[PDB]
């Protein structure tokens, strides 16, 4: 059960990190008009 | 070093019996002139075993080990009663009151859930004669009553019960009743169970005894709808002997 | 065969009188001066082999014995029905209003 | 469970009969020039 | 509504369920089509309040069907590509749903209910541990009937003594 | 057979979703 | 039907002198019962002890009888258990425990009569509803 | 993506329909007794 | 950004007033939802034990304890439906609670009259009531004019926090579209999807 | 371009067949987890002691249920609002008995469906659209939060959340009426006006547009072929449709602006369903529907029944029968 | 076969009459009245305060 | 007669499945140019 807990925590952290760093990766510029 | 509720809460230690240290191999003198009582009898089950029923009549019908599904809700605790000293030197615990029952569900291989009322309700349990001191060889053997797992107001999913509810299967208004009679007539069982408390540790000073138990009783019969299984419960106990 | 023991007990004097061995404590409200004090003592010291055994309860005042004497014609005793006394059901049988 | 003895064929034909009706009509549409 | 639950078990009826899908589907279609048009509008004026940029006599579409189609194809997997079929489907869904619900009520006129599932009743009557949400709802139905019938049907002159009333423990 | 039936229809619906999304008639601008 | 004098005429004592309350007295009693008592006694039941209601026949079998105005007024001064054996003011609202039940502080004898009249008139109005619970709603 | 050139149209003439339906129905007439048993 | 921040704070305050009896004291705001359910179980334990019941050993209809049972980690808690509220902590109840939960010896001997008065008052002032302020369950008759302040404060602030989340979504989407320059709609002369490849 | 730039370009790519995006990197695993555990638990889960009273309710198809009666059963009342993941259980058998799957499914689903809303903003941002489709989806999303999360929080237990099943849904509805009189709550009534109105306006807008389609086809073909995908002209005559509908009622009751029309089509169901969600979410804190029980009284004081008292009689029957073994004390306080 | 007409009587000899099920009701309680409609016997649901059981 | 409970569906699918396969193939042949 502990090994499942560590797996799920690692998995959840990995996906949350992609969401946060991804939205930090110049998101307002990714649009078809003002690519500033 | 004594704990509080905020230390204990949500740790599972509230379902545990208190322990005595390994050093407490002493002995507790039972003065025959003085009366005694039990301030707290705790019983913490560790192993629930259910006897299978091989459809053969003969064969090896042994007790199989099961998996607990109702979590750390299992211990009996805060049990009080009078510890009499008899004529022949034996001590008989008469159980008075406490948290002396817990509904337990365990699950066998194949997924069959077994509900049981794990209990020591109205436990009379006696030692051997000529025990002038509770030592680490003392054995409280005794019997208790196992009332029905559900009480009389309990309604089945079709609204049938003993003291309440329908007396027939209302969804089948014109069915024959004699094949449905074992489900339609709710029956309150009352059976006996046997328990042996084996002392392993004695606090000679305080009067705290601890050890192991083995208890045998019938499981739930679903108010008479099916046969109960035979259950063997094993675990630890703790008792504190206050002189009264 | 199988019988509803609660339904059967309504066929006895339980269905008519207050049964001192079985009936829930709230039925002592039906007569003056039994509830709560005498009702508590009656249920605590049950079972009884006769109604007149209710006067033998230890500690009763003479006023308490006189009240019980005025109400023995409303009492009965049957065998203890385990479906009625288990679960604490004589103190709370799950019925309110 | 003691289910209706005709329920399986009633379900199987309820699917298959209008499903194959649509499959026939679709495939002959694709084979048109 | 409560009478049809307690007596007819009308929620269990597949014709009512088809009506529910038609109503909630039509409300979905009303919300989803209105939002999509309003969010794929062509900039046809300089105002930030965009209602003025529609003229009632224009030949041109006021919103982008192509952009709407690409949005929903990528969000949801499917999308309308034919405006005429889209608006027919908006007719079809709540109209078919209401027609389906009408048929179920025609059955309830004769008490031809979808009240029970027989295989669950056979199993529940012989197995007093067998419980589903369906058997739970029938206990609610039995409560509704016994508690409401004396006042709801005062021509029947129902006297149900208190001990006959189905009740759970305590309540 | 009941459980098989209900799962079968469900699996056919999910298969239909696959073809309706990935093998749809492609919307063509003309 | 009207709230006539005969409806508003309840027993005053255990002997049998009656008191005919006014409609102003009954309506003031209902207001004060709602203010001070209906949080447990709504509809004539008792939420925290359903075994003992406020029906007229039940108050008659109380010791001392509470099925008259003065019996109910004495109960609001010095409440007892149903046999009269214990004094329960420390857990039941009364004039003698107005320091722990502060809604009982500014109750007059005219207020206690009015509440007692409401308890007696209401089952003559509502029948089995008063003290019956949800069965009779 | 360019079309696959290995594709071929499929045919089943009416006589083949009649022959196949004769074969299926007669096989069903034969085996149905054994399927019922 | 402030709209999302306010919506988050309103949802938090909704849970604060509903559960917390420290900064929203029950003497001022009424009992919490958990508190009153715990107080009913306390009321009927006290009454029935006064009648002579052994409340530690009383079995309910299900076989769980009618008054007292164990939580899933084993603490002694009030039985009945209020098993869900065994995390409730209040000053009228905490004197009865030992190291392993509710203490049976404390329950038998040490329940003061002020606790019994508090339990009955909180049970009868449970935060349940109608929009026209009829106290109690939806099936209750008109007499008691009560809706708890906790219910008024939680419901109002749920509504406000929800609509403020909607306002956050509305203004955040609009601010992105306004900064990127398409909040007034799609330019017909440079429609973005028209220069993307087809999905199929 | 490094790997992170190549990765971000793929994630937010408008050329993917289904748009991923940053909300999608949360939406995709959570919804897959919720779906997979749902299908498995719907087919094969053992019975669940939902009411915490050792009385397990069979939800799965393998344990007796059909499509209508089947459900993933809400977690045990003994759990309450406690977080119950798999790793909290001593075994999978214990997790399944206590209704573990329900908590896993609803938490993953509500997280994923929230990210579905953000994904709807995100693609509209990438496509240059206006951003408020996700505001329209906030109406059903709030309703899902209301029945799966907000109602359990107010009542103190995930055992009170809506079950994941057709009959369990009806059980949730009937019990909710018994305890809250939702029919007599104006937010549910506004909700009904939303969905009835939404269905009306769906049929109205559909029929009016279909009624005014410009003739482009012959009799032997579907009229839908008269519309070509991406054509610039509008495919129906809005002036003819306004001329019809403005004469069906009166002229100023009919829209001649298609933008105002389509905003009204968005606004009516969404606001109503928003109010329906706030109905459930505020009945979660027990502010119930209108109680007019015994409101009409004659000159003597006799209760004169109304239709509201008849509703109450039905509510009482639901109340006394629901969870018939779960109550030990006379008030159902949560 | 017809079983014949059932006549129900209490211990006082008075004929009782079983209240018939109306067509609306999937289930219906068993209630026995005298010739003037007053309830004299029933099959109770809750038994604890029952006064009109067939045994009583 | 106490016949196999699956015999009816086994017969019905034995007919209908290859029959509709031939009907599909025949009709799409006729719709070809
Ligand atoms: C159809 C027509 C609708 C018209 C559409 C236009 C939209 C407006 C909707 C409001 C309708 C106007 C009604 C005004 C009358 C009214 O309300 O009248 C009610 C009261 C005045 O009535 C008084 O209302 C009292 C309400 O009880 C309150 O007071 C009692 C006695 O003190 C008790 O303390 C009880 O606990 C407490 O609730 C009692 O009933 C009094 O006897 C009675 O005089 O006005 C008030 O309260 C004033 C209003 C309070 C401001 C709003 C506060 C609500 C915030 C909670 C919102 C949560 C969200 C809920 C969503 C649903
Ligand atoms: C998810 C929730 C849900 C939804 C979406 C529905 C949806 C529906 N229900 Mg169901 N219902 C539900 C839950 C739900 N139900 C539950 C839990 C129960 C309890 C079992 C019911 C019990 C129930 C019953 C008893 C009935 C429905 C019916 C219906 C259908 C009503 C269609 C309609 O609009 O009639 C509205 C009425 C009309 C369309 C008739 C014409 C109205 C005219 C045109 C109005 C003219 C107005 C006039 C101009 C002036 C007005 C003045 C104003 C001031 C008043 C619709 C399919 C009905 C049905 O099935 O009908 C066949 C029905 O009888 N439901
Ligand atoms: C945090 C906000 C809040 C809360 C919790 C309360 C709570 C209370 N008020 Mg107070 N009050 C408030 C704001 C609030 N009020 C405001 C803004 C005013 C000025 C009008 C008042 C003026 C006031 C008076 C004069 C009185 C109260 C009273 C009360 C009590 C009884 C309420 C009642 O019966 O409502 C009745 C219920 C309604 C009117 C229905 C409310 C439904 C709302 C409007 C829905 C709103 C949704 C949304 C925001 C609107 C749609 C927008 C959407 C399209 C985006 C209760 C404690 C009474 C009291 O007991 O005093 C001692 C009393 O007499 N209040
Ligand atoms: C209809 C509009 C409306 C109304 C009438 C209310 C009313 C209320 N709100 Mg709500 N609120 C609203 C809209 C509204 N709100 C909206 C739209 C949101 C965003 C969704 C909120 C978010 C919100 C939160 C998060 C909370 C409230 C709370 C409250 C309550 C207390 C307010 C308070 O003290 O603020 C605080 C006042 C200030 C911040 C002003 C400055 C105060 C200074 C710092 C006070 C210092 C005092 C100190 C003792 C000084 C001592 C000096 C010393 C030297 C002696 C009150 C009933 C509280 C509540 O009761 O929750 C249930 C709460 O926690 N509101
Ligand atoms: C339903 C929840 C929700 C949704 C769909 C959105 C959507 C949006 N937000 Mg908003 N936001 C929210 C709640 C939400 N918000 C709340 C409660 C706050 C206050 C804390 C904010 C504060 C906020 C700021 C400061 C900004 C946005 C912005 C935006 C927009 C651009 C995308 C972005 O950067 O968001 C980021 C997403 C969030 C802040 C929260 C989304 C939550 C959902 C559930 C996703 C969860 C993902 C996460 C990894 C899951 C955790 C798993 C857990 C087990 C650990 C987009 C429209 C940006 C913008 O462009 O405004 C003009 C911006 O700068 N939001
Ligand atoms: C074994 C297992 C696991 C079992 C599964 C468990 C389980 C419980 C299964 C569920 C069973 C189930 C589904 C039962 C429900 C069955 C039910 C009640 C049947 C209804 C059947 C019926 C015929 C009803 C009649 C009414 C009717 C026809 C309803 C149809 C409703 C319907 C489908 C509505 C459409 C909803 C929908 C999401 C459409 C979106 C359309 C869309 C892509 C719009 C986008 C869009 C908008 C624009 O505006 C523009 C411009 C463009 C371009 C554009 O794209
Ligand atoms: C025997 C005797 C005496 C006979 C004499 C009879 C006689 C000749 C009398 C004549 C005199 C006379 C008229 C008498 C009056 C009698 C009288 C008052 C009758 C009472 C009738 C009555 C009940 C009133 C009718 C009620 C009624 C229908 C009013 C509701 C109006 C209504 C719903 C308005 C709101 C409209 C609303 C905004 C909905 C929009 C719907 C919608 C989304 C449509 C979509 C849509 C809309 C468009 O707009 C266009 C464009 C398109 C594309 C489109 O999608
Ligand atoms: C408050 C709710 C807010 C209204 C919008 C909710 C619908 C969202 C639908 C999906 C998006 C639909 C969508 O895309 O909308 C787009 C539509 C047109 O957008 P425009 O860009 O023209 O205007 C929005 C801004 O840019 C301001 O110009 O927006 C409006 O019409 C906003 C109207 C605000 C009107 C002021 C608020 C008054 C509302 C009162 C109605 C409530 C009465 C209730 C009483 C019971
Ligand atoms: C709950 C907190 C109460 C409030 C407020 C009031 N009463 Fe009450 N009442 C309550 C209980 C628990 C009991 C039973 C006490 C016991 O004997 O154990 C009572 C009893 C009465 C009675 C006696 C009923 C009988 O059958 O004899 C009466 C007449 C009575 N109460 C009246 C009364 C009045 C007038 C109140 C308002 C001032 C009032 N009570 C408040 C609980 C509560
Ligand atoms: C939750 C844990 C992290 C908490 C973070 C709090 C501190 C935030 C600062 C961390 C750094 C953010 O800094 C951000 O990093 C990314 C990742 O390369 C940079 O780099 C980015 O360049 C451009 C941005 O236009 C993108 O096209 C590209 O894909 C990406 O590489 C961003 O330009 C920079 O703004
Ligand atoms: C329960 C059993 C159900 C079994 C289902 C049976 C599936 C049978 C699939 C048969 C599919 C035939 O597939 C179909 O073949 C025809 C020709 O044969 C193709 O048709 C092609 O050739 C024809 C003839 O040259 C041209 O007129 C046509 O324009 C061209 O597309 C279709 O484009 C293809 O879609
Ligand atoms: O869980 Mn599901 O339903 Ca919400 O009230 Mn309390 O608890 Mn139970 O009773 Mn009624
Ligand atoms: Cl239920
Ligand atoms: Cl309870
Ligand atoms: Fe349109």
């Amino acid at each position: 059960m502990e090994t499942l807990k560590i797996t799920v925590y690692i998995v959840v952290t990995f996906f949350v990190l992609l969401f946060v760093f991804g939205f930090l990766s110049g998101d307002p510029a990714r649009n078809p008009k003002r690519k500033d | 070093q004594t704990l509080t509720y905020d230390d204990i809460v949500g740790t599972g230690l509230a379902n545990k019996c208190p322990t005595l240290d390994d050093t407490a191999r002493g002995a507790y003198p039972i003065d025959s002139s003085q009366t005694y009582r039990i301030a707290r009898l705790c019983l913490q089950p560790t192993t629930f075993l259910v006897k299978e029923e091989p459809k053969n009549k003969r064969q090896e019908a042994e007790f199989v080990p099961t998996k607990l599904v109702t979590r750390e809700t299992t211990s009996l605790d805060q049990i009080q009663g009078e510890l009499k000293v008899n004529s022949d030197g034996s001590l008989t615990f008469v159980e008075e009151d406490g948290i002396d029952f817990q509904p337990v569900t365990v699950q066998m291989a194949g997924g069959e859930r077994i509900p049981l009322l794990f209990t020591v309700k109205n436990l009379v349990a006696s030692t051997q004669p000529n025990v002038t001191s509770i030592t680490t060889s003392t054995d409280f053997k005794g019997e208790f009553n196992v009332p029905s797992y559900r009480t009389a107001n309990f309604l089945d999913p079709k609204g049938r019960g003993l003291a309440s509810g329908y007396d027939s299967a209302i969804a089948l208004p014109q069915a024959k009743e004699e094949e449905l009679a074992r489900a339609n007539v709710k029956r309150f069982s009352l059976t006996k169970g046997q328990i042996s408390l084996n002392v392993a540790k004695v606090d000679g000073r305080t009067g705290e005894i601890a050890g192991t138990f083995e208890s045998e009783q019938l499981s739930d019969d679903d108010m008479g709808a099916h046969e109960p299984h035979e259950v063997k419960i094993q675990g630890v106990f703790y008792a504190s002997i206050e002189p009264a | 065969e199988l019988v509803n023991v609660v339904d059967e007990k309504l066929g006895t004097a339980y269905g008519e009188k207050i049964d001192l061995n079985n009936t829930n404590i709230a039925a002592f409200i039906q007569y003056r001066g039994l509830y709560p004090t005498l009702a508590k003592l009656i249920v605590k010291n049950a079972p009884y082999e006769s109604v007149e055994d209710v006067l033998n309860i230890p500690g009763l005042t003479e006023r308490q014995k006189q009240i019980l004497r005025e109400n023995l014609e409303h009492f009965t005793v049957t065998e203890v029905e385990t479906a009625l006394v288990e679960g604490g059901d004589r103190y709370n049988n799950g019925l309110y209003k | 469970m003691e289910v209706n003895q005709l329920g399986l064929i009633a379900t199987a034909l309820f699917v298959l009969v209008p499903s194959v009706f649509l499959i026939i009509l679709y495939v002959q549409t694709e084979s048109q020039q | 509504l409560l009478f049809f639950q307690g007596f007819h078990n009308w929620t269990l009826n597949p014709f009512h369920m088809m009506g529910v899908a038609g109503v909630l589907g039509g409300a979905l279609l009303c919300a989803i089509h209105g939002a999509t048009v309003e969010n794929t509008l062509f900039q046809d004026g300089e105002g930030a309040s965009t209602f003025r940029a529609f003229n009632p006599t224009q030949a041109e579409e006021t919103y982008s069907m192509v952009t709407a189609n690409r949005f929903w194809s990528q969000i949801f997997g499917i999308a309308f590509s034919n405006k005429r079929w889209l608006h027919f489907f908006m007719l079809f869904v709540p109209v078919t749903g209401l027609w389906m619900s009408a048929i179920g009520v025609v059955g309830l006129a004769l008490n031809l209910r979808s009240y029970d599932f027989i295989s669950q009743e056979i199993r529940a009557a012989e197995d007093p541990e067998f419980e589903t949400f369906y058997t739970k709802n029938l206990l609610l139905n039995e409560g509704i009937r016994a508690w409401m019938a004396p006042q709801d049907q005062p021509h029947e002159n129902f006297v149900f003594p208190e001990e006959v009333l189905p009740r759970g423990n305590a309540l | 057979m009941e459980t098989i039936t209900y799962v079968f229809i469900f699996a056919c619906i999910i298969a239909l979703f696959f073809f309706a999304i990935f093998f749809r008639e492609p919307p063509r601008i003309t | 039907a009207e709230l006539t004098p005969e409806v508003l005429t309840v027993p005053l004592n255990s002997e049998g002198k009656t008191i005919t309350l006014t409609e102003k007295q009954y309506l003031e009693g209902k207001r004060l019962f709602q203010y001070a008592c209906a949080s447990c006694h709504v509809g004539g039941i008792t939420k925290t002890n359903p075994s003992l209601d406020l029906r007229t026949e039940t108050l008659a079998l109380a010791t001392p009888p509470r099925d008259n105005i003065e019996g109910l007024v004495d109960y609001m001064k010095n409440p007892t258990t149903y046999d009269g054996e214990q004094e329960i003011a420390e857990v039941h609202p009364s004039l003698r425990s107005a320091d722990i039940f502060p809604k009982m502080r500014n109750l007059t004898e005219k207020d206690l009569v009015a509440i007692a009249g409401h308890i007696l008139v209401e089952p003559k109005i509502l029948g089995d509803k008063w003290g019956g619970g949800k069965v009779y709603y | 993506m360019e079309p696959n050139p290995n594709r071929q149209p499929v045919e089943l003439n009416r006589t083949s329909l009649y022959l196949g339906l004769l074969l299926i129905l007669v096989l069903a007439l034969l085996f149905s007794s054994y399927f019922f048993n | 950004y402030s709209l999302g921040a306010l919506s988050m704070m309103g949802f938090i305050a909704t849970c604060f007033v509903w559960f917390n009896n420290t900064v929203y004291p029950s003497e001022f705001y009424g009992p919490t939802g958990p508190e009153a359910s715990q107080a009913q179980a306390m009321t009927f334990l006290i009454r029935d034990q006064k009648l002579g019941a052994n409340v530690g050993s009383a079995q309910g209809p299900t076989g769980l304890g009618k008054y007292l049972m164990r939580s899933p980690t084993g603490e002694i808690i009030f039985g009945g439906e209020t098993m869900r509220f065994w995390d409730f902590r209040g000053p009228w109840l905490e004197p009865l609670r030992g190291p392993n939960g509710l203490d049976l010896n404390k329950i038998k001997n040490d329940i003061q009259p002020w606790q019994e008065r508090r339990a009955a008052e909180y049970m009868t002032h449970a935060p349940l009531g109608s929009l026209n302020s009829v106290g109690g369950v939806a099936t209750e008759i008109n007499s008691v004019n009560f809706v708890s302040p906790r219910s008024w404060l939680a419901t109002s602030h749920f509504v406000l926090a929800f609509f403020f989340l909607v306002g956050h979504l509305w203004h955040a989407g609009r601010a992105r579209a306004a900064a990127a320059g398409f909040e007034k709609g799609i330019d017909r002369e440079s429609e973005p999807v028209l220069s993307m490849p087809s999905l199929d | 371009a490094n790997l992170w730039e190549r990765f971000c370009n793929w994630v937010t790519s408008t050329d993917n067949r289904l748009y991923v995006g940053w909300f999608g990197v949360i939406m995709i695993p959570t919804l897959l987890a919720a779906t997979i555990c749902f299908v498995i638990a719907f087919i094969a889960a053992p019975p669940v002691d939902i009411d915490g009273i050792r009385e397990p309710v069979s939800g799965s198809l393998l344990y007796g249920n059909n499509i209508i009666t089947g459900a993933v059963v809400p977690s045990s009342n003994a759990i309450g609002l406690h977080f119950y993941p798999i790793w909290e259980a001593a075994s999978l058998d214990e997790w399944l008995y206590n209704g573990g799957p329900y908590q896993l499914i609803i938490f993953h689903f509500l997280l994923g469906a929230s990210c579905y809303m953000g994904r709807q903003w995100e693609l509209s941002y990438r496509l240059g659209m206006r951003p408020w489709i996700c505001v329209a989806y906030s109406a059903p999303l709030a309703s899902a939060f209301a029945v799966f999360l907000i109602y359990p929080i107010g009542q103190g237990s995930f055992s009170d959340g809506m079950p994941l099943g057709i009959s369990g849904t009806f059980n949730f509805m009937i019990v909710f009426q018994a305890e809250h009189n939702i029919l007599m709550h104006p937010f549910h009534q506004l909700g009904v006006a939303g969905v009835f109105g939404g269905a009306l306006f769906c049929a109205m807008h559909g029929s009016l547009v279909t009624s005014s389609l410009i003739r482009e086809t012959t009799e032997t073909e579907s009229a839908n072929y008269g519309y070509k995908f991406g054509q610039e002209e509008e495919t129906y005559n809005i002036v003819a449709a306004h001329g019809y509908f403005g004469r069906l009622i009166f002229q100023y009751a009919s829209f001649n602006n298609s933008r105002s029309l389509h905003f009204f089509l968005a606004a009516w169901p969404v606001v109503g369903v928003w109010f329906a969600a706030l109905g459930i979410s505020t009945m979660a804190f027990n502010l119930n529907g209108f109680n007019f029980n015994h409101s009409v009284i004659d000159a003597k004081g006799n209760v004169i029944n109304t239709w509201a008292d008849i509703i109450n009689r039905a509510n009482l029957g639901m109340e006394v029968m629901h969870e018939r073994n779960a109550h030990n004390f006379p008030l159902d306080l949560a | 076969a017809w079983k014949g007409h059932a006549v129900f009587r209490n211990k006082e000899g008075e004929e009782l009459f079983v209240r018939r099920m109306p067509a609306f009701f999937e289930s219906f309680p068993v209630i026995l009245t005298d010739k003037n409609g007053v309830v004299k016997a029933d099959i109770p649901f809750r038994r604890a305060e029952s006064k009109y059981s067939f045994e009583q």
